[PDB]
Parts: C-alpha cells; structure tokens; sequence
C-alpha cells in the first residue's frame, strides 16, 4: 500500500489552521496513524485509528476522512507545531509510511 | 478413423482466445480450467449452442455452425429425468422421438443394445424415482442419460462435468465408462473440476484453459515433460492435476499476486506456443484437412418424425409418467373435492327459504368457487409442470422436439383429469349444498366451474413458461385470481356502478362471465321469504337484474367467451414457449 | 512457491489459560464409527480426512454431542463430555455461514462480542477484543464493508468472519466442518494457513476435510484417516506415506497420498434483547429492495381497493358495497402478510437455531426483539395500506372514526403477523407452514361476518368466527361506519352484540394467545433448517 | 513508557554494529518491539520486528535487510538489540525503536545515527 502525503511542504503562521492529506492505494478501513517528529528527533504519535487522539496530545489536532483520503487538521497553530508529519497505514502487512509534510512557519 | 479439429476458435467480453485442439477416434480428451477459464463455453461452441470465430473440421470437411447439432452429442451435468418411469420405457420414448423406422422390434433392439453397452440391463425395468428413496443410483441415472444420448449412434460426444455431484467411486466408474466408450471408435471430450490422481494416466490428451487461453494440450507424459522443461517439475505425491492447475491459474487475492500469476501463466502459454506440441497439432489438423482420404462426416441416425407423431409420443410419455404417480393423481382428482368439502363444513346447506342468510350464503359460495377453482388449477400446474419443463428444456437442445409441443401435450393430458375432478367435486357438493336441485343446472354448474380450472391452469402454464421460479408464479396467479374475482364478478361492486377503467378490466376477466353464468343458473327459478331493508329481493330474478341485468340472455355467449378464453390461453402459451426456447 | 508467502506470521490474538485436551477412547457409533481413539492437545491441528460422517451428522458432531447413540467415551479438558461443558469450552464453525448481509464485519463482531462477553467487561475491552479478532484473521482491510452474500465480501473473507464470530469469546477448542468448501485453491491455502496459525497458539484446532488437493495435505500437522467409519492412520501427515511403506502399501509417484489412501479403503436478558433488536433493526433498515417491495405491495393493494370502491363522483357507495369494501380491507392483507412473514422467518431459521444452540440468547429476549423489530415496518405498512383507503372510498368523515379504523386495522394485521410467526415457528418446512397459515386464513375468512351471515353456523364455525380476527375486524369496521347514523342496519344483521372496546379487547386477546403460541413454539420446538 | 536508543557510531561498510534500546515503563515481555530507520532522503522504512512472549519471541525483517540484520531482546533487563552486519551500503539512517506496529507505532524513542 502506497501512502501519498500532500503537501510535501506547507508554510503557515500562528492562529492559522492546517490540513494535511494522505491517500492510500488500497482500502485501510481507517487504520491510519498520524505521527509528529520534532526537529530535535523525538517522534510522538499524534493520532491513532485516524480519528482518535493519544493521551497528552492537545485537543486541537483532529482526524477526518473524505472518501479515500485521510486528513489531519491542526486548528489554532502554535510555534510548537513546527515539525515533520507522517501518515502511516497498519491495516495490511508490511507497514508503510507516508511521504511526509514539513510544516514550516 | 474419425478426427475432430478446432482451429483458431474465438468467442465474444471475450470468452475464447484462439483455441485449437485435435482429437481422433479412440482417444478421450479432458479439459481442465478455473472458474473463468471458459471450458463450458468451448463445449457449447463445439456443440453449436455472440460472434464465433475459428473452424471446426470433422473428418476433414469443414462443418458450418448449423451442422454441429447433427454431429456432436452434449451430455449435461443436470441429469433431468422423469421419476415415474422405467429405464427401458425412457429409452424407448427417446428412440421414438429420435428414430422412426417401423415395427417396435427395431426400437427394442436399439434399447437393449444401448443398455447392454452401458450395463443397464439389470435396471431396465426398474423405476427411476429418486436415489434417496429407493430408485436407481446417481451413476445409473448418468448411464441412462448417456444411453439416451447414444441412441442416436454418435461419434463425437462432449461431457460438461460428468463427475460433478457424484462420490469418488461413482466418479471413477463414470470416467472408466467414458474411457471404454471412447475406445469403441468414438471421440469423447469431457470437462472436469478436480480430477483424482488415478485418472491422470487414463486420458489420452489433457488441455488446460485459462481465461479463454489454451495454456497446454497434449499427452500426460508430454505434459509432465513440458512442465519439467519449463522449470516446474511436479513434486512427488502432488497430484499433477492439482499442481498443474495451481501453476496455470491466476490467483486473485491481491493486485501483486494477480500480476505475478498472470505473468507466469503468460510465460507458460508462450512456451507452449513455442513448443513442438502445438506445431504438431496444427500440422495434424492441416494434414487431415488436405488428406482427401478420410470418410465423410458421421451424422445422426435418422431424420425427425412429423409434428403429430412427436406430439403423440410426448402425450403418451407424460400420461404414463402421471398415472404411475399416485400422489399427483390424488392431488389432481381431489383438490377441488377438498375445497368443496371445506366450504360445505362451513355452510352445510343454503337456506334459500329465508332472506336472513340465503342470498348472502349463495353469493359467498359462488365467490369462493370462482376464486378457488383457478387456485386449484394453479396448484396442479405449479406442482406438476416444472420437472416436465426442465426435461423439455434439456431435450429440445438435442433436436428431439419443441417446448411448445410439450406444453400442448401437457394441456391435452391435464384436460381429462381436470374434467373428472370437476365432475367429482360437483357431483359431491352441488346436491349436498342444496343449490337449485336439477340435472341441467347441475351440468351447467359443472361446466361453468370446469372452465376456470383449465383457465387458471393454462395461465400458470404460461407464467411458468416465462418465469422460472414456481413460487413467484404461484403468488402472481393467486393475486390475479383474487383481483379477477373481486373486479370481474358483480357480487361486491355492482359492475354497472364501478368506475370506467375497472368496468373495462372486468370485460377481459373470465370471472365476470363465470359469475354471470352461475347467477343465471342459480338465481332464476326460486323464491325467497322472511317470515324491507333486505327483503326487496324475495324473487331471484330481482337479484339477477340487480347484479347482472341482461345476463339471462347471455348464457351461451358467456359460455362461448370462456371456451374461447381457454384456447387463446393455449396459443399464448405456445408463443410464450417459443419466446422461451429462443431466450434461454 | 506457487502460493502467496508475503504475509505476516504474527499472532495477535492468542489463547491465555491452561492447555485444552480432547481425548476420545474406543468411540463406537451406529445408525458407522468403530473403535475410534485419539488424543489431541492444545497447540496441535488435527485434520480428519476420509469418509467421515455417518448420515445427517458428521464426526465432529459426534464429538460434540449432536446427531445415533454412543458406546464409548469422550473427554473434554480431563472431564467427561457434557452438553454444558462442550458449549463452554468448544466452538464450532459449520460449513454454511449464517451472517446478516446488511451488516459490516466490525458491526457483526461488535454485536457478537456484546452478546458473548461478560457484563463486567468495559466497552473499551470489547472494542479491543473485536480489534484483536480482526487483526488476527487479517480482516483489517474488510472491517468497514458489509458481509452481503448483494456485493458484500468474498468467500474466504466470509469464512474468516464466521471464524471470528466463533472466536470472539476466546475458545480453547475450535472445530471446523469443511472450512475450504467452495473456496478457490489459493483462498483455501490461505485459510488453512490462518487455521494453522491459530493452532500455533494455545488453541486446539480440529478440521473436517474430505479431499485435500495435494496442497492442503502438506499443511496438516496431525491427520486422522477414516475409511467407512474406522481409523487407519493417526499421526503426522509428512510421515503417513512412510507409515504405509513400512507395512506393504507404497504410494505411487505423482499421486496424492490422501486420495490414494482413501481409495485403498452475564450479560443479561435485557442486554440480550437490546443487542438483538439493535442488530435486527440495523440489518432490516438497510435492505432497500425488501422495504421497497413491501411498500409497493401495500400501495398497490390500497390503491386498487380505493379506486375499486371510489366513493367520490356521481354515485355514492351503497350499503352492501360499503360492507364488501370493509370486508375486503380486512381480509385482503393476510395473504401478503403471511407470505412476507413466513419467508422472512424461514430465511432466518438456520442463524437463529445455531445461535440458540451455541447459547447466545435464552429464546426469551429473541421473541420481544423480533416483535419490536417487526413493529416499525408493520406500522409503516399499516399507514400505507389504510390511510390512502379511508379517503379514496369517501368513508365516514371525522377524526375519531378514521383513527379507530386505523387502530383496528393495525391491531388485526399485527394479530395476523403474530399468527404467521407462530405458524413458522411451529412447522419445520416453509411449504407446511404456508399451507397451515393458508388453511387458518381460509377458515377465518369463511368465518367472517360477510358471507355466511354468522347465523348459518351450527357449533364449530360459530366458535371459529368467535376466535376469528377477520370477523371481529369486519364487525368493528361496521360499527365504526354505521353506528349512530343508523343502528338498525346493524341490528338486522348480527354486528351489534359486542361494543367497540370489547371488540378491541378481543383482538388484543387473540394477539396475546398467538404470542403465547409463538413463544411456546420457539421454546419447545427446535428450529431445525 | 520510555524508549532510549543508544549504540550509534561511525562504521563504514565491511564492519558490523549492535544498537541497543533501553525500554522502561511497561511489561517488556507482553509487547512487540520494532526497529524503523529513517534515511536522509527517504521518508521512512520499517526495518525489523521482534514479537512478544506469546509468539515465542520470533523475529522478522524487511526484504532490504533480510539476511544481514538480527533483532533480539534481553528479557531480564528489557533491552532491545539490533545487530547489523555488512551495513552502511545504503543503511545510513537515524534508526528508531518503537513499540507496536500492528496497533499503530506509538511511544517512539529518539533515534541514533549510523
Ligand atoms: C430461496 C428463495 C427462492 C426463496 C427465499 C424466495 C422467496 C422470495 C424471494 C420470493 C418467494 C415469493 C416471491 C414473491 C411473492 C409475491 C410477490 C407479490 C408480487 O406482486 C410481486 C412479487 C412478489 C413480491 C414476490 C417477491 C419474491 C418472493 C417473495
């Protein structure tokens, strides 16, 4: 399963909202994960099951599904959101990751 | 020696793609394939059953697409046979429908020969019935079908999965029987689903189809050698049929697996096209085409007898099949009697001496009769016809007879039983109910209830000729009878006051004329009493004029309308069965 | 090499607990199986090949206790076999899937887990169990698609869904009857690999297979060869041929060993009711063709009756015409009602029987669940049939008479539906139930107050009319239409011996009697398909 | 839950290197453990997985490293070990140590460059 992440790079500022899209080549039935890799190197799973949020994650991150696309929506962006974002499928073996999105400010 | 050769056969969205085979007399060729291989399509194309390409040379001569039925036999896996018949009688009927020579001695000779050839002499006088109730076994039914097909003395026989539905022992016995039949100077081409390992060395040629592409066709030893040189040697204890079926099948459980399996199948097909076996097959085809020495194309035994002869043969066959089933005869002769007894249990007599329940009970009885006689006819039809329809559909593609002939024979053989059943029901219930005791009125009542029985039976026959599922036909005929007895009869709506569309619809329903006849026959020559709200009809003529004013002068007209509705339904059934045989 | 091997060999849902054992000792079965004796343990997969199964039942049905008398002994987890111990420790996957087509995999698994897992389990625990069952059987790419037999899923996917339904409660012993029946060779190979992976945990898997096509045989861990009821070989498959070569029966080259050696010869009643009614509603409200067919039937009959007895225009409806219209309104719906109800009941017989045998519900909540699931569509049918009939015929104007007519028609059709349910639950065959329902309908129709006057009945037809809902419907409609207008036309006939509320109470009592009959039929009669 | 990678260093092709992952905060025997690397110009690539105790601690690797990488665990100290041999052909990455592949990659570490 190929995960196409759009866009590869995105630039915004504080107060704005962002929406990153991931398209799967096959049906994953919502078994999608959104991961955040901070610039230092630490990776933290922001969203699991494409709709649920992990413990300790701000409630501004949300997950939506439009047809065959899964969207991570970050409302009320902050300076701490400058990091890489990756979509990941785990419904079929092997686990493949997305292209990635560098959210710049 | 006879020879069959199929060159560059195609069919279309595309089911066949350049299939070329070559069989000779004395050899048995088997064809394997997956769900979407199209071996059944190849068999139907060889037997001559939308655009078809390629050529089919039988003994050198190129057969047109209209000469396939008179050259090839086709045995189906359905095995539709009549239960209430013997093997000898079934084969005799088949020979009579196929051959027409003279004295029955020749037909008896042919039947005895085809029974001794297929080991059917011990069950020659045994009833077919069902294999789970005391009848012949499934292998015996398959042997009876093969004997009925061989009665035409063929040389090329195709089998569409003759082992599907049988146990391992019966399947092996059927395969051995087909091998022995092929060994007697005959070409046999059969299809199989999953053959056992012991049959691998039994067939002379093994063809493989994959999505309409011929992946391989040749000798089992040549098969093993070709698959070994291609890089896939069959492992020990692997049932080469199963291994070579998994090797040349397109696994569709993912999109990568599908591409890989398609590439492997295409590689094997290209290797086979580059192999010497396909070249040898094409060379043998061209050689036996340009040899100018093989005998002529072996066709069927005889022509077909006249329409009347086949009609009488089918009539006798259906009559013998019916009169030997006691349950069917009992149902046909007692359905109307059971209905009349159920009504009598509730009425027990008509009190035509007092208006408290006289007209009410009489109208109820007439309505129930008119609504129940077509119901009984539909029950009889839907319960007894489907097996005859299946047998007719199976035996019409063989060139024996037409389906409309079978339908006409069914009508002719259900006529007398329906007449007898209506007569019995009437003679039992009419006098017990006390409905205007007279003999002429008795006969009029009998005829006026016999007509709707045949009408409903023939309507159900038509609907079964168009529609396959008998339950939908049952429900549709029941609803139609209800609507016709509701709108047609003037018992509940006072026809001279109903809307124009319903008034026009009532003129096309037999229930209207039937109820008019029944009212004229029942309410004419008697008087009522109550010793104003309902006693203004103390004479039956007043109720007649209220329900149907001028029905007294339309007795013969309504009778003629019903007895013309009957043959119109018969002819509609003929046309419907023509459309059926052209649409299947 | 020819089959797919790019898969995941991970076990996501294993069995936690003591290892389960199954020891049979000198099993004798007649009316067949003679001196059968094997002993399997958790972690092993046993495939029974050969002519296994005497008649209607099979060998694993003999092991569980279905089926025809035993003369040996069967042990489950070191204890003798019992009808309770089997359903407590053994799960059964028959060869015929009984799954609702309009539900998805996730919804079906959630319903089965809510009806199977104990009441002390949290909702997160049930969701985690469903997710583990989905991940273990590799159904994560199909959890959001329906199980329709309809597009639905594939055959192997449906078999995996059935295995997950039978695996949600984490059984220690699993048995399957012909799992690869009707599946493609590659799909059958993948299903056998999945079953071997399930056996690789702490589970004891038994499989009943007739003919392995020389690829399924290579995946067998332990095999049991049966010929005409007696065992010949018991052990590993890869050594079977060897076991026959050392005794004087060598397997020929290019011959499947199996073929050759066979030819040689908590949670609670209220929760159960809620889950059942929710599942039934979710399955029925998504069947658009059936709902459209029922609505078309209702609208067609209502329009036919209304335009046949059209009361507007030049001439008004006569008294006899109005009586005939009321009687037809009362007695025309039972045909289609019986047809639809009997068809829906016999289309759901196998699933209900198997869920009652497995112990999902205690046949008490299922009754109320089915009734309250039939109620909404029944009310819609009653609306569509009755309301565009009262106005088309130009009946008695007003709000109270129309509402009373509607309520009486609703109650009578509900009674007919309950009678159909009882007739379906009392008889095993669709044709016998249809014939009995048609006989009862014809009896109640002849017992109506329109054709035999209710006075030309000596003893028995009078009582039949007294217990006929059609006669009471006709009498109630006559009283609503003619009383207080008026009553003397009611008094010349016999439609004036019971008040309206008494007729309603009698209809309710008939409905209750039919409900009791349906309940005792569901309780004391086996719903065998 | 805490994942701490270590053992990253400078080893050109031809040698070998063993990376370590110090897990803490959960039962190490009842959870999977994955190594997933990230090259500079490659988004992400799952490398290896080592299953829990219920799976008898079997391992699996991707086709890119199958035959050269060996993942194992120290059930006494709860430490993941990844021995890479004949490495640095194109395996220069920031290898990460995560917990659950099938339940979504959660509780990542910090990564070590090699
Ligand atoms: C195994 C199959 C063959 C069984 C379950 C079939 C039963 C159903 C599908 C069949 C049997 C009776 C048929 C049936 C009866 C009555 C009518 C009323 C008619 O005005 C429209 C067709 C309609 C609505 C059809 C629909 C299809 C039915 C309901």
């Amino acid at each position: 399963i190929q995960m196409t992440q759009s866009p590869s790079s995105l630039s915004a500022s504080l107060g704005e909202r962002v929406s990153l899209t991931c398209r799967a080549s096959q049906e994953i039935s919502g078994y999608l994960s959104w991961l955040q890799q901070k610039p230092d190197g630490t990776i933290q799973r922001l969203i699991y099951a494409a709709f649920s949020l992990d413990s300790g994650v701000p409630k501004r991150f949300s997950g939506s599904r439009s047809g065959s696309d899964y969207s991570l929506t970050i409302s009320s962006l902050e300076s701490e959101d400058l990091a890489h974002y990756y979509c990941l499928q785990y419904a079929s073996y092997p686990c493949t990751f997305g292209g990635g999105t560098k959210l710049e400010i | 020696p006879h020879s069959l050769g199929i060159l560059h056969a195609s069919y279309s969205r595309q089911i066949l793609k350049d299939v070329s085979l070559y069989v000779e007399s004395g050899q048995i060729m088997c064809i394997l394939g997956s769900s979407g291989s199209g071996k059944t399509t190849l068999l139907d194309a060889m037997s001559g059953r939308g655009t078809f390409l390629g050529e089919v040379y039988v003994n050198g001569r190129a057969l047109r697409r209209e000469q396939f039925q008179d050259c090839f036999s086709y045995v189906l896996q359905s095995d539709t046979l009549l239960s209430s018949l013997t093997v000898r009688e079934t084969l005799h009927y088949t020979a009579l429908l196929a051959i027409r020579r003279g004295n029955p001695g020749s037909f008896q000779k042919k039947v005895e020969a085809v029974m001794a050839e297929l080991s059917l002499s011990h069950v020659a006088d045994r009833l077919i019935g069902n294999y789970s109730l005391g009848g012949i076994s499934t292998g015996e039914r398959r042997r009876v079908s093969i004997a009925a097909q061989l009665l035409q003395d063929p040389k090329v026989m195709l089998f569409d999965e003759p082992t599907t539905g049988l146990d391992c022992m019966t399947a092996n016995q059927i395969v051995v029987l087909l091998v022995e039949l092929a060994r007697r100077n005959r070409i046999v081409v059969l299809t199989i689903h999953q053959p056992r390992s012991e049959l691998f060395q039994l067939f002379d040629k093994i063809a493989i189809l994959s999505f309409g592409e011929l992946i391989f066709c040749g000798t089992p030893a040549e098969m093993l050698d070709f698959f070994n040189d291609c890089g896939y040697p069959c492992p020990e204890h692997s049932n080469p049929f199963d291994f070579y079926m998994d090797l040349t099948s397109v696994d569709t459980q993912s999109k990568e697996r599908e591409i890989e399996t398609s590439k492997r199948v295409q590689m094997i097909e290209s290797a086979y096209k580059k192999s010497a076996i396909c070249h040898k097959t094409l060379k043998n085809i061209e050689r036996m085409k340009h040899l100018k020495t093989l005998p002529m194309v072996p066709f069927k035994t005889k022509d077909s007898p006249g329409v009347f002869s086949k009609l009488g043969v089918l009539l006798r066959r259906v009559t013998r099949n019916l009169v030997r089933n006691k349950l069917a005869v009992i149902t046909r002769l007692l359905q109307n009697l059971i209905m009349g007894l159920f009504l009598l249990f509730f009425v027990l007599r008509v009190r035509s001496n007092v208006l408290k329940g006289a007209i009410q009970d009489r109208v109820g009885l007439l309505y129930q009769f008119v609504g129940a006689t077509p119901y009984t006819g539909m029950l009889n039809a839907v319960n007894l016809f489907p097996v005859l329809r299946a047998v007719s559909d199976q035996e019409s593609q063989d060139g024996l007879y037409q389906k409309w002939q079978m339908m006409l024979a069914y009508a002719l053989h259900v006529l007398p039983f329906s007449v007898v059943a209506t007569m019995i029901f009437s003679s039992v219930c009419y006098w017990t109910l006390g409905l205007h005791p007279e003999v002429a009125r008795f006969g009029y009542f009998s005829a006026a209830l016999l007509a709707p029985h045949l009408i409903g039976e023939f309507l159900t026959l038509v609907l079964l000729g168009i529609v396959q599922n008998p339950n939908i036909v049952n429900s549709v005929v029941a609803l139609l009878s209800i609507a016709g007895v509701l709108v047609g009869s003037g018992f509940l709506r006072n026809i001279q006051e109903m809307p124009i569309p319903f008034k026009i619809i009532s003129y096309f329903t037999f229930q209207k004329y039937c109820s008019e006849i029944l009212v004229v026959n029942e309410f004419y020559g008697l008087n009522f009493t109550c010793g104003n709200p309902m006693c203004a009809f103390t004479q039956g003529i007043q109720f007649i004029e209220k329900t149907c004013p001028g029905a007294t002068s339309r007795f013969t007209m309504n009778f003629l309308i019903l007895y013309s509705f009957i043959p119109a339904l018969v002819i509609l059934g003929i046309v419907v069965f023509k459309i059926r045989d052209h649409l299947i | 090499r020819l089959f797919s091997s790019e898969s995941d060999n991970s076990l996501y849902f294993t069995y936690s607990g003591q290892p389960n054992t199954l020891e049979v000792r000198d099993l004798n079965y007649q009316v067949g199986i003679q001196n059968l004796s094997f002993k399997v343990r958790s972690g092993q997969m046993l495939a029974i090949i050969g002519s296994s199964g005497c008649g209607r039942a099979s060998l694993l049905d003999v092991i569980t206790g279905r089926g025809k008398i035993k003369s040996g002994q069967i042990w489950i987890n070191g204890q003798p076999s019992s009808p309770q111990l089997v359903r407590k420790c053994v799960a059964h996957v028959r060869q015929h899937n009984q799954l609702l087509p309009n539900l998805t995999v996730r919804e079906t698994l959630a319903f089965i887990a809510q009806m199977r897992l104990p009441r002390t389990f949290s909702q997160a625990q049930r969701d985690k169990r469903v997710e583990d069952v989905i991940a273990e059987l590799r159904l994560r790419q199909c959890a959001d698609t329906r199980v329709g037999n309809v597009r639905g899923l594939s055959g192997g996917e449906r078999r995996r869904v059935s295995i997950g339904v039978q695996l949600l409660w984490n059984p220690g012993i699993l048995i399957l009857d012909e799992p690869t029946s009707g599946l493609d060779s590659f799909t059958a190979h993948n299903l056998v690999k999945t079953l071997s992976r399930l056996a690789k945990g702490n589970r004891l898997v038994l499989i009943s297979l007739h003919q392995p096509r020389s690829d399924i045989f290579r995946l067998f861990d332990l095999v049991l060869l049966m010929t005409s009821g007696t065992p010949i070989y018991l052990g590993a498959a890869q050594h079977m041929v060897q076991y026959f070569t050392a005794i004087g029966y060598p397997c020929p080259r290019y011959s499947n060993p199996a073929d050759f050696y066979v030819d040689l010869t908590m949670p609670g009643a209220v929760q159960q009711f809620t889950t059942l009614i929710r599942r039934q509603i979710s399955n029925d409200f998504r069947d658009l063709p059936t709902l459209l067919i029922h609505g078309a039937e209702a609208c067609l009959m209502s329009m036919t009756i209304g335009f046949l007895y059209f009361g507007h225009g030049s001439i008004q409806l006569s008294f006899m015409d109005t009586a005939a219209l009321l009687f037809m309104i009362g007695a025309l719906i039972p045909f289609n009602v019986i047809l639809d109800v009997i068809s829906k009941c016999y289309s759901e017989r196998a699933m209900l029987y198997y869920e009652l045998e497995d112990g999902l519900y205690t046949t008490g909540p299922y009754f109320f669940a089915k009734i309250l699931g039939e109620l909404p569509e029944h009310c819609a049918y009653i609306i569509i049939y009755g309301m565009p009939t009262y106005w088309l015929a130009n009946l008695r104007p007003g709000l109270q008479p129309f509402l009373l007519h509607f309520l009486l028609v609703w109650l009578v059709v509900f009674c007919c539906r309950i009678m159909a349910l009882a007739a379906a639950a009392l008889l095993p065959t669709f044709h016998m139930a249809s014939f009995f329902s048609n006989a009862l309908y014809n009896s109640f129709y002849l017992a109506g107050g329109f054709m035999i006057n209710l006075s030309s009945l000596w003893t028995v037809p009078a009582w039949i009319s007294k217990v006929s809902f059609l006669r009471w419907c006709f009498e109630g409609l006559m009283k609503i239409q003619f009383s207080r207008r008026g009553d003397k036309i009611l008094s010349v006939m016999e439609l004036d011996s019971y008040p309206l509320y008494a007729i309603y109470l009698i209809v309710i009592g008939l409905s209750g009697g039919f409900m009791v009959l349906y309940y005792v039929s569901l309780r004391f009669i086996k719903q065998k398909p | 839950v805490k994942l701490v990678e270590s053992g990253g260093g400078l080893v050109q092709p031809g040698g070998s290197l063993r990376l370590s992952c110090a897990t803490s905060g959960f039962t190490f025997s009842e959870f999977f453990m994955e190594w997933v690397r990230q090259p500079p110009g490659k988004r992400l690539e799952w490398v290896a997985v080592s299953r829990n105790e219920a799976n008898d601690y079997t391992t699996d690797y991707s086709a890119s490293v199958k035959g050269r990488f060996i993942v194992s665990r120290d059930t006494s100290q709860n430490i993941l070990y990844l021995q890479m041999n004949a490495l640095r052909a194109e395996d220069t990455a920031i290898y990460y140590c995560a917990r659950d592949a099938w339940m979504g990659f959660d509780y990542w570490g910090q990564g070590t460059t090699v």
